[PDB]
RNA sequence: AUCGAGAGGA
């Protein structure tokens, strides 16, 4: 059920925004080592002859001539001129060339998207180059990751891989009726900044961006502003990037809840409420919730309306054009993004001190037997629960204060609203308060005799003793907080390193249970024994990659 | 400070004091600058990753014939250092170079934990290093039936002779220091007397795809009293795409691309960063210590000092650093106005830049690349070998077959598990179902069980299945192959 | 089973399309006559794709029903979804 | 192991032409210029000078891959003009500007030294 | 729930509990997958656990069961009882190095002599 | 191990300033003052000198293999 | 439809760097000139080392690379010398390379510093910059009693586009619009940013008012030299090289047009 | 090579009977010598049987004249002195 | 033809041949290193 | 080449 396979390679993976999503970059050494057997025909007789005369030394060549009788000619060393000649029945194992179909794989292989078919693009250096958007299905990154590239050796295998496992065909998962690929960090932040209402591109900038649009008719759109100077908006360029005439209505991550209630519903003051009409981005700022893996997003609507090839070109055009615009705009991160204002610092301090005073009040009430337990809980249970409630309220309030203090130029906020990376909790921990460190769901245990650390007094249930990191990452933690945070990180690492074996066993058991279940030609679902399990697949008889969420108009 | 009388008395009965709070850290954790501004898993990752950092592992490396040794060209002590490093002796034996790091999005090749290295810096020696590999070989005279000797093999006497070149040796069967030896090249000429006549070649070749240079060789006698040889082969490894680098705060990545100096962004002064890292790496990992170290590095480079990144120290904070940085004509937050190298236009967002200590991990792509196309196979089963060192293929395991099953690629599954792994065929008696004794040359097929010579069929199936069925037969089970 | 009636779907499946394309490509690469006018094509995959789009594939699909029977469909008799 | 030679970025391979003229079909009076062993150093100046021309409707340049060593410049001109002529005029004007700048720099250098 | 209400009731309970587990954190899985797993766990009239004790006790095939678990034990059971494998499954054909009756292998191709004109 | 010939970032020569830098250090000059005296205006070159450890002197302690 | 009419203005000219302002030119032209400064200026550098003997603590690659980083006087001989690719002679000749020789033995007790003075060349005009008749000599290697270096080196012609050792600039400072009149950079807080060296503003103001009908002009330069060439020679040779490249492109374009 | 190519549609298991084992075993009389080989040459009745298969490369099996690859392993037998319990079939 | 080795302790240039004990005449050391080759190996400063 | 162990990477 598993064995070493010939015609495979493994190298470190490296980002390549200039490759299409269905394209993979292969080092020339791997292509020279691998071969594919091509049957000689009068159509390709000349090219095959050129390859064999070139030989195994030069990369665009071959090292084997397989005669119809069976004997193999090894062209690596001393190619005899007599047996160099080849006929129609022969086949020659030529080196891997551009456009060859290869199946790319990353371990561990969890879903079927963990193995996709890619088109070979020979590149100079010595790594596997992969487009950034095809990363998410592979659960990959570039801190030393490696991938396995298997090369089919037969025409039928190549054709079936092309017709089933191509990356464009693997965009939408039947697991959750949603795209597995979307827009990733840099392009996502860049499109969020690009589709803002106040983005204006000059003539040369627009032409340079259009040089990177594959599906461009060659007509420059009329600028959104003609006088006093011609200017194109980012929404116009992205409208021309959008394929076909797909319609879509989405929402940005900063859209207020009352905007759809009061006036200006259809004219957003904040440039939220993404609307695409006839393939044109009429209004709105795009983010993860419009260019990501969520169901109903722009890429999902594109895949459902147009084809997989059109969606593939959509992904590639988005990445390339907005990367070239980021080359002009820019994006960074640094200390200045982690600094709040003096008033905000004051607010943080107020939230903290007040919380400490409240916890002291709870401790005094507990010591005076004035704390009546809540039903269903013990007195220490009630005491802790309310202490943790106070601390969590303080942490949430200080995080909200940090978010309010954040300005429109903050890179933390930019990468968070774009959905590329980070979160409100990360901003809060960087700026205001790291928060309570918890071990096994409770506070730091009394490892010593009624003491968390020997620097405290016995029976001290204050926030500092039990592991409430009062400082932020920017300020720096006191050593007791450092030790408590180390405990928390150790717990996270323990969970990560422990759960894997159980999860893998569960996956193996599920697949060995269901592995032979298949949809039959009478549209029934039967197992190997032929025992019916579902008269109709999914009780309706539909695949999972073609359905979508809808609303029933007569129920409510 | 905790002994001073305050408005509210917490303890007031202290019996001991710590010499310094930073003593709770270890050896690979004291290298971290500003560890209290980092997330704990990042501290653990750096503690594990410092042991992989590349530098001068020992002063007397010219005499130590270790099997593997990576030595950096130009190690530098960090501009931002901790006080524990003085006792750690990391200043005397550093394992990294202070690099001008611009945290920016540039051309998209630094995405997802990837770095952009300045090509011109690499041509100048930036993170260049040497790789040392030692080969051992001894002549054993344990028995007169087969004895080894160091001699130059000739094609007219030796049997096990490869296609490699044997002219690189001296008459003592040894290579001399200072000879460029490529992959599959002879460095030790050893012939053992046969029981292609009276001597079988047992030479030791160079490692695959090395193309190094013989550094020095050492001839001696071992405990048993026989000749002992050690050969050190030196190879220079310029940093390139696919090489792993890390900061001191658990920020690892491979080299996405190498741009020349004219291609890199630059400040008003001609400062092209040596390394560009993605801004997206920080918010998820909360490595604020990385940014503080960059700021302190800029301050220290401007001031001509070595910064103090002791973990718990109120004397130094980010703001002070900013003030000191602003006193040297720079933005207090460390941002700079960069200019696009391709177009020369200003970059709209001012870019964070500054010196940050970086390490070159021992993870060189050159030791991870491997491809297979019909190489050697095992002996128990006719399946491809294991390990790039033995030219073995990749494993198409149970999860891979699982995903291909979900795909429905039956022909690809058959190609992977049977055609490209271990194609095999066997003759089976149609009645008994047991493998039949069939001669290909004379086409006389027999089955000693059923005593038949006509009802024999040919079935194609993996060698592993044949071995499994033969093992079951040896276990008294009779798996009968019925093709009717 | 009478040829006048059939219970399977009239649409070619993705697996049927992939295997038909692969088999016809192998046949073409093994010097089989072509059923389309090759403008300048020289690769079996696109030759087979052109033949499929022309509905001129000389292959019959034997759809095996679970009961043990089979229904034979020509490639030209099946709607091509893609 | 697969490190390309250093001189590959500017040295022309034998049998490979420096420039290539292709015609755009999507729009009239447009052409694609593909220049090998060149980079932004020439692309940006040629694009800007083409943008100077009032009869050049479109002028843009790109590097398809930083690992490759070729540039593509797209020029679309007025119906009475030709992209080839626009490219030639842009190059000639850049030559004239560079000559004038070099002469003026030599004059300024001589003046600065002589006082 | 099974022993008090029935196999169909336990099928519904299994579906709802598994959905609770899956969607407690907000993640989504298409209902057909859950339904198929629940019917596989239920179609044989009793709660077939996803383990050796449940899967191997079904008459799927000795080679399937030897691939799953208790390889020697199931092979000896098959040998002592004279069981036969119909080779109707997928793992059996994978073991024998044949085209699995999966996806592209679920049908057969025939040459159209008439169309060759 | 030894002082690099050029600054990594800008390429300015720094391989002829190590001995002078050491002499200035022994002449009671501050490190920054010595860097300014050697005309190291850019902080890249200032790093290249200030962060350099000289292991060639330690390596010169061991006796040569060949006499 | 025609070319610009640029003007130069040299503010500071020393033996190490040149300061000049180019007016009335395009940003593309200015950045191209800077890029050619960095990468397309031919100078002479060592590219062929044959170590006869080396008992030092640094290996042969280490030594060779350090020797290659040593700059040499390329002021006038760089034009007469031709690339070895185009040279019709054998591997080396006087018209495409410069010979070098090093022979140092440390026999005294004191540590011997092998500096660039030990580099002896056949060409009198091609010598190490530190050996030209202050700055000390570049340290190649240190030798103790017994250790000895014996090598032969060849200095070829190349530009920084091949290797960083052929780059003749120690920093090319480039800046336009010192006051942010064009709003190319958006400052979230302008008051935090120090004024440029060429800024013309009062302390109460941070950046110039927005100029809606302005384009980058008045490009500032500071070309620091590594000693291979004088800064004026660097600028002149870069302008000539850019002109030559445009000329070859024009010739190829004319040939391609004639082929159609 | 003239055996027609067929696919196995059925795998029937069972216990190898002693008579079938004795009939199909290539070695006659069973293995009685416990040593592998004598003087290099393989023992005719020992474990290193010349009839049970091929020993080394560039050699041919006695039974079928096959090389390292084209020679499947040929099966042997040992005549036990007295009956022996089978641990795998012990519960059976 | 002498094939002189170099001692590891006293660095005496002593000549050894095959079928001869691995010893240093001057100091009796059992460790010696081979002399550098005289072939013209070429390095490109890069 | 086989076994076993250890250290590691994702
Ligand atoms: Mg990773
Ligand atoms: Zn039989
Ligand atoms: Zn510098
Ligand atoms: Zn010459
Ligand atoms: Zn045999
Ligand atoms: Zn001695």
């Amino acid at each position: 059920m598993g064995k070493r396979v010939d015609f495979s390679a493994r190298t470190v993976i490296t980002p390549d925004p200039n490759l299409s999503i269905d394209q993979v970059g292969v080092p020339r050494s791997i292509a020279a080592n691998m071969t594919f057997a091509e049957i000689v025909t009068p159509f390709n007789i000349d090219r095959l002859q050129e390859l064999v005369r070139r030989g195994n030394s030069q990369y665009p060549g071959a090292k084997y001539i397989i005669r119809d009788n069976g004997d193999r000619i090894d062209l690596r060393f001393h190619p005899k001129p007599s047996d160099l000649h080849l006929q129609t029945g022969y086949k020659v194992e030529r080196h891997m060339c551009d456009g060859d179909i290869v199946i790319f794989n990353r371990q561990p292989t969890l879903h079927k998207m963990s193995m996709m078919g890619h088109r070979v693009r020979i590149l100079p250096w010595s790594t596997f180059r992969l487009n950034l958007s095809v990363t998410t299905p592979y659960n990959a990154d570039f801190d030393g990751d490696e991938m396995n590239l298997h090369l089919p050796q037969s025409l039928e295998t190549r054709a079936e891989i092309q017709e089933l496992a191509m990356v464009p065909r693997m965009i939408v998962t039947p697991q959750s009726n949603r795209p597995v690929m979307g827009i990733v960090q840099d392009t996502l932040t860049a499109v969020r900044k690009f589709t803002k209402r106040d983005v204006f591109l000059e003539r040369g900038e627009v032409m340079n961006l259009l040089m990177f649009l594959s599906t461009w008719d060659g007509k420059v759109p009329q600028p959104a502003i003609l006088k006093p100077r011609p200017l194109w908006t980012g929404k116009q360029i992205f409208s021309l990037i959008i394929p076909g005439h797909i319609n879509c209505i989405r929402t940005h991550s900063t859209h207020p809840d009352d905007e759809d209630s009061g006036p200006y519903k259809h004219i957003s003051p904040g440039d939220t409420k993404v609307v695409v009409e006839n393939g044109e981005l009429i209004m709105g700022i795009l983010c993860k919730k419009s260019l990501g893996t969520s169901a109903g997003s722009l890429v999902h609507i594109s895949y459902l309306e147009m084809g997989h090839d059109i969606t593939r070109l959509f992904y590639s055009n988005i990445q390339t054009v907005i990367n070239n615009w980021l080359l002009i705009e820019g994006h960074t991160i640094g200390i200045g993004d982690s600094i709040a204002d003096s008033k905000t610092y004051q607010d943080i301090q107020n939230t903290i001190k007040k919380a400490k005073q409240d916890v002291i009040e709870v401790i005094e009430k507990a010591h005076n037997n004035e704390l009546e337990p809540t039903p269903g809980n013990t007195l220490r249970q009630t005491f802790e629960n309310q202490v943790n409630r106070i601390l969590n309220d303080a942490r949430d309030k200080t995080g909200s204060s940090a978010q309010k203090s954040l300005s429109e130029y903050n890179n933390f906020k930019s990468m968070v609203v774009s959905g590329a990376k980070g979160s409100k909790i990360n901003i809060s921990q960087v700026i205001a308060v790291v928060g309570q460190q918890n071990v096994e769901g409770k506070r730091i245990p009394f490892g010593f005799k009624h003491r968390t650390l020997p620097h405290f007094i016995k029976d001290d249930y204050g926030p500092e003793s039990r592991g409430f990191v009062e400082n932020s990452y920017l300020a720096g933690l006191t050593p007791t907080e450092f030790f408590f945070h180390a405990m928390g990180g150790r717990e996270g690492l323990i969970d990560t390193a422990v759960k894997t074996a159980e999860t893998g066993y569960i996956q193996r058991r599920l697949i060995k249970s269901m592995e032979s279940v298949m949809v039959k030609y009478d549209a029934t679902v039967r197992n190997s024994i032929n025992q019916v399990v579902q008269l109709r697949y999914g009780e309706d008889g539909l695949a999972g990659e073609s359905v979508e969420f809808q609303n029933l108009a007569t129920l409510k | 400070d905790d002994l001073q009388e305050k408005e509210v008395a917490y303890c007031s009965t202290y019996t001991h004091c710590e010499i310094h709070p930073s003593m709770i850290l270890g050896v690979c954790a004291s290298i971290i600058p500003f560890p209290d501004h980092n997330q704990s898993p990042r501290n653990t990752y750096q503690s594990a990753m410092g042991k992989q950092a590349m530098g001068v592992y020992i002063t007397n490396f010219h005499v130590r014939m270790d099997t593997l040794a990576h030595v950096l060209y130009y190690p530098q002590k960090p501009l931002v250092t901790t006080r524990s490093m003085e006792y750690l002796r990391f200043r005397e034996l550093p394992a990294g170079i202070n690099s001008i790091v611009a945290i920016a999005s540039y051309t998209g090749y630094n995405q997802e934990d990837s770095v952009i290295m300045n090509r011109s810096a690499v041509d100048r020696g930036f993170f260049r290093s040497v790789f040392y590999r030692s080969y051992k070989e001894q002549e054993s005279k344990k028995g007169f039936d087969q004895e080894e000797v160091f001699e130059k093999p000739t094609r007219e006497t030796c049997q096990g002779m490869r296609h490699a070149i044997y002219d690189k040796l001296d008459d003592d069967g040894l290579i001399a220091p200072g000879v460029r030896v490529s992959g599959d090249d002879v460095i030790i000429g050893k012939t053992v007397t046969l029981p292609r006549y009276t001597k079988r070649d047992c030479s030791t070749f160079l490692r695959t795809s090395e193309t190094g240079i013989v550094d020095q060789v050492m001839v001696t006698l071992n405990q048993e009293g026989y000749k002992f040889c050690k050969i050190r082969v030196r190879s220079v490894r310029i940093p390139q795409i696919g090489d792993k680098f890390a900061s001191r705060h658990g920020q690892k990545g491979t080299c996405g691309i190498q741009y020349r100096q004219e291609d890199m962004p630059f400040t008003c002064e001609g400062i092209t960063p040596d390394i560009i890292i993605n801004p997206h790496a920080i918010p998820s990992r909360m490595t604020i210590g990385h940014l503080i170290e960059c700021l302190q590095g800029k301050v220290s480079a401007n001031k001509g000092e070595i910064g103090d990144a002791t973990p718990f120290n109120d004397a130094v904070n980010v703001q002070k650093i900013s003030n000191l940085l602003s006193d040297y004509g720079y933005h207090l937050r460390g941002n700079e106005v960069l200019y696009n190298g391709f177009t020369g236009r200003k970059i709209t967002s001012q870019i964070f830049i500054g010196p940050t200590y970086y390490q070159r991990l021992k993870h060189m792509v050159d030791d991870k690349i491997h491809s297979r196309a019909r190489g050697p196979i095992q002996i128990l089963n006719r399946q491809p070998m294991e390990g790039r060192s033995r030219d073995g293929g990749l494993r198409f395991g149970e999860m891979e077959r699982d995903c291909q099953i979900a795909h429905g690629a039956a022909q690809f599954l058959r190609e992977r598990l049977f055609e490209a792994s271990d194609p095999y065929q066997v003759h089976v008696c149609n009645l008994c179902g047991i493998m039949a004794i069939a001669n290909t040359r004379t086409h006389t097929y027999e089955c000693r069980g059923c005593r038949n010579k006509t009802q024999i069929s040919l079935v194609r199936m993996p060698y592993a299945c044949k071995l499994l069925f033969q093992e079951l037969m040896s276990m008294s089970i009779a798996p009968r192959m019925m093709s009717v | 089973q009478a040829n006048q009636k059939r219970i399977t779907t009239p649409y070619m499946t993705k697996y049927e399309r992939a295997r038909v394309l692969g088999t016809r490509a192998l046949q073409i690469a093994m010097c089989a006559p072509v059923m389309v006018e090759l403008e300048g094509e020289t690769d079996p995959l696109l030759i087979a794709m052109k033949e499929l789009k022309a509905r001129k594939i000389p292959i019959i699909i034997r759809r095996y029903l679970p009961d043990g029977s089979y229904e034979d469909w020509g490639v030209d008799e099946l709607i091509i979804s893609d | 192991m697969n490190a390309p030679p250093a001189f590959e970025s500017f040295l022309l391979f034998e049998g490979e032409k420096k420039i290539t003229i292709n015609k755009d079909t999507k729009v009239p009076n447009a052409c694609l210029f593909t220049i090998n062993k060149e980079d932004h150093t020439l692309g940006n100046i040629i694009k800007s000078q083409l943008l100077k021309d009032p009869q050049v409707l479109f002028a843009g340049y790109k590097v398809p891959h930083p690992l490759e060593h070729k540039i593509i410049i797209r020029v679309q001109t007025t119906p009475d003009y030709s992209p080839q002529e626009a490219f030639t005029n842009a190059i000639t004007d850049l030559i004239s500007e560079l000559s004038l700048l070099e002469e003026r720099f030599r004059v300024a250098i001589k003046d600065k030294q002589e006082g | 729930i099974f022993t008090v209400l029935g196999i169909e009731a336990v099928r519904k309970a299994l579906e709802r509990e598994l959905y609770h587990v899956i969607s407690f954190d907000g993640s989504y899985v298409n209902y057909r997958h859950l339904a198929l797993l629940c019917d596989t766990m239920t179609c044989r009239g009793h709660l077939m656990a996803i383990t050796r004790h449940g899967v191997n006790r079904q008459d799927t095939g000795p080679l399937m069961k030897c691939s799953f678990e208790e390889t020697v034990d199931v092979l000896m059971e098959a040998a002592a009882h004279g069981e036969s494998d119909p080779m109707k499954g997928v793992s059996e054909n994978i073991m024998l190095g044949q085209l699995a009756p999966a996806g592209t292998g679920c049908f057969d191709l025939l040459l159209d002599a008439e169309k060759c004109k | 191990m030894i002082i690099p010939v050029r600054c990594f970032t800008c390429g300015k020569i720094v391989g002829n300033k190590w001995e002078a830098y050491l002499g200035l250090l022994q002449a009671e000059y501050t490190e920054g003052d010595a860097l300014d005296a050697l005309g190291l205006k850019r902080y890249c070159c200032r790093r290249m000198l200030l962060a350099h450890v000289d292991l060639i002197e330690k390596l010169l302690n061991y006796a040569p293999l060949e006499k | 439809p025609y070319a610009n009419q640029p003007t130069v203005r040299i503010t500071e000219l020393t033996d190490e760097n040149v300061k000049f302002i180019i007016e009335n030119t395009d940003l593309a032209v200015a950045n191209s000139i800077r890029r050619v400064f960095i990468a397309e200026v031919p100078i002479i550098a060592i590219d062929w080392v044959q170590i006869d003997a080396n008992s030092s603590v640094l290996h042969d690659e280490f030594i060779a690379h350090r020797l290659g980083l040593i700059p040499l006087t390329s002021d006038d001989i760089v034009d007469k010398l031709q690339y070895s690719r185009d040279c019709t002679c054998e591997e080396f000749c006087p018209e495409c390379s410069v010979e070098f020789t090093l022979d140092v033995r440390c026999n005294e007790d004191q540590t011997r510093h092998v500096t660039s003075r030990d580099l002896i060349s056949n060409s009198p005009r091609v010598i190490p910059v530190t050996s030209r008749n202050e700055q000390d000599d570049i340290l190649i290697v240190k030798l103790r009693k017994g250790q000895e270096l014996r090598l032969r080196a060849y200095a070829k012609k190349g530009f920084g586009k091949e290797h960083a050792k052929w780059n003749p600039t120690a920093g090319v400072a480039f800046e336009y619009d010192p006051d942010n009149a064009l709003r190319h950079t958006v400052y979230p807080k302008p008051e935090e940013w120090p004024k440029s060296e060429y800024s013309e503003l009062d302390e109460d103001e941070s950046q110039a008012p927005y100029d809606p009908n302005g384009k980058p002009e008045r490009f500032y330069y500071n070309v620091e030299s590594c000693g291979s060439l004088r800064p004026e020679t660097i600028v002149l040779s870069a302008l000539s090289g850019l002109k030559k490249k445009l000329s070859d492109l024009q010739t190829q374009l004319s040939h391609e047009i004639q082929s159609d | 090579s003239a055996c027609p190519l067929r696919t196995i549609k059925r795998v029937q298991f069972g216990v190898l009977s002693p008579d079938e084992l004795k009939r199909m075993s290539v070695t006659e009389g069973g293995i009685k010598y416990p040593e592998t080989t004598e003087g290099g040459r393989p023992k005719l009745g020992g474990l290193m049987d010349p009839r049970q298969g091929v020993i080394e490369r560039t050699g041919r099996c006695q039974t079928c004249a096959g090389n390292m690859t084209e020679c499947p392993g040929h099966f042997g037998h040992i005549e036990l002195a007295k009956p022996v319990f089978h641990v795998g079939f012990l519960v059976k | 033809q002498p094939m002189i080795y170099i001692c590891g302790e006293c660095h005496t240039e002593n000549e050894i041949k095959s079928r001869d004990p691995i010893r240093c005449r001057e100091c009796g050391y059992r460790i010696m290193y081979k002399k550098r080759t005289k072939r013209l190996v070429v390095f490109d400063a890069r």
